[PDB]
């Protein structure tokens, strides 16, 4: 759950 | 939550405006496909679709009200279900074929290009034919897609809010059917018919996920980071 | 089909009367269990429950009207979901535990005795808690179980679809009779059917786990249970 | 094919 985390934050 | 305050028509409006665009598959692919080339095309498409899905989710009433941890959880649990129902929706008007992209309309026979894929293609096609018979409308489709996102990983403060939003989507669906001239009995029957389809979509997603972890170990799937992380979540 | 003319009350009565009996686990004081002893008890129970499930299905309005081929297909696709919803139902009186049988009430910790089982126990316990909080009634439960039987394999049909609408009418009828407003009725109906997708998910996870248990030969599987498993 | 299920159903 790395990229998804970032994309959801941006 | 502004979501809990939206009227039925405002709910439909918000969901319709949140719809992601239809993406194109890599152009002029070499045919016939090899097992590796077909998966390459499909995984490339799915990876780009996932980026748009994440941004669509943020526009689904109530989703923003959840914690980052919960948002991550719901998407990790529902991403494939969401990809599949969108595919089934795009394929409604194309009996016997799956419209992965405007420039990529495949038949079940082409699903034999990948081991174990034809079985999944058949279930997907049956679901599309089911929506065709029911004459599924666009306003109903967007409601179902949002239910999948909120319900798939839901199973207390957060849970209550999610259940309240799910209840509002139900009200919206009944509202739409009432406007279509359906009697009370027909409304309840159609609502049940639509929700039971979600059981079949969950089934296909579980099967697709197992098959995906199968292609992975065979080094047949490209290394698309996001798609792989989503897969690892399971 | 005779099932299509039944009233909601007759539908409920028929379903209640077809309910299978509660079976007991083989007896044995020895606690705790080993991975093999626990799986031995559970598969033996499951195998016996399957026999009663088959006879229960034959008493579900509209099921005997289907061809043998279709009857077989439906049971093959839904057997684990049906066993699971039954377990979740009888476990409602025991929050935090799974009542496999009156003499076999297990806790989450006991689920760890078998690798990969604790994840399934947790999903089952959450489903039971969900039903308990909704205050699921016995009459609604029998309708849900029948919907699982008729819907699970339906897409792998006009008659089955007509019987499903019938059960839907019956569910609403029960809620209306319980005093729910029109709004509460369709909201409760949706809530109940959405849990069915979770039961489907648990079934697929359980099927995967059983297949791996089989290949690991943790214990020999009874013939009927093996037949139902291989169907997948 | 011969199935215990077939036998029990009939
Ligand atoms: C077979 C289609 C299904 C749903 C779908 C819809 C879509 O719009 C784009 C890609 C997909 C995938 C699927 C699938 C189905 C089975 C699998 O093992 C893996 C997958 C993942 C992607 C294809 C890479
Ligand atoms: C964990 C319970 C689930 C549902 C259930 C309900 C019941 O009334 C009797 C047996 C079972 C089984 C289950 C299960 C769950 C996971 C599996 O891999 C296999 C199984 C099969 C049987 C236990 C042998
Ligand atoms: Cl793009």
């Amino acid at each position: 759950h790395k990229i998804l985390h970032r994309l959801l934050q941006d | 939550s502004l979501a809990l305050s939206l009227t039925a028509d405002q709910m439909v409006s918000a969901l319709l405006d949140a719809e992601p665009p239809i993406l194109y598959s890599e152009y002029d692919p070499t045919r016939p496909f090899s097992e590796a080339s077909m998966m390459g095309l499909l995984t490339n498409l799915a990876d780009r679709e996932l980026v748009h899905m994440i941004n669509w989710a943020k526009r689904v009433p109530g989703f923003v009200d959840l914690t980052l941890h919960d948002q991550v959880h719901l998407l990790e649990c529902a991403w494939l279900e969401i990809l599949m129902i969108g595919l089934v929706w795009r394929s409604m008007e194309h009996p016997g074929k799956l419209l992965f992209a405007p420039n990529l309309l495949l038949d079940r026979n082409q699903g034999k290009c990948v081991e174990g894929m034809v079985e999944i293609f058949d279930m997907l096609l049956a679901t599309s034919s089911r929506f065709r018979m029911m004459n599924l409308q666009g306003e109903e489709f967007v409601c179902l897609k949002s239910i999948i996102l909120l319900n798939s990983g839901v199973y207390l403060e957060e849970k209550d809010h999610i259940h309240r939003v799910l209840d509002k989507i139900t009200d919206t669906l009944i509202h739409l059917m009432a406007k279509a001239g359906l009697t009370l009995q027909q409304q309840h029957q159609r609502l049940a018919q639509l929700l039971l389809i979600l059981s079949h979509i969950r089934h296909m997603s579980n099967k697709g996920m197992e098959h995906l972890y199968s292609m992975k170990c065979k080094n047949v799937v490209p290394l698309y980071d996001l798609l792989l992380e989503m897969l690892d979540a399971h």
